[PDB]
């Protein structure tokens, strides 16, 4: 789970602090990314930490 | 007298002269410095330059 700014972070390539220091896509890389919105689920009124 | 043989060691020095030059040729990249390419951009777009 991720923001929704840092979707495009998650590609071969990129640079972002969670592309740097979190997860890393080799330059190489084959497959496919998906990404939805989890506003339903994975968030909370008082703050989901 | 001896226009021949100049002629020779001429043309071997100016084809070497122009590889040499043939360095410095951009060749539709953004730079011709395969280090300032390294480290100015991310190896998808590197990769292409």
């Amino acid at each position: 789970v991720i923001r929704g700014n840092e979707v495009s972070q998650i590609a071969p390539g990129q640079t972002g602090n969670i592309a740097d220091y979190n997860y890393k896509l080799p330059d190489d890389f084959t497959g496919c990314v998906i990404a939805w919105n989890s506003n339903k689920l994975d968030s909370k009124p008082s703050g989901n930490y | 007298a001896l226009g021949k043989l100049q002629d020779v060691v001429n043309h071997n020095a100016q084809a070497l002269n122009t590889l040499v030059k043939q360095l410095s040729s951009k060749f539709g990249a953004i730079s011709s410095v395969l280090n300032d390419i390294l480290s100015r951009l991310d190896p998808p777009e590197a990769e292409v330059q």
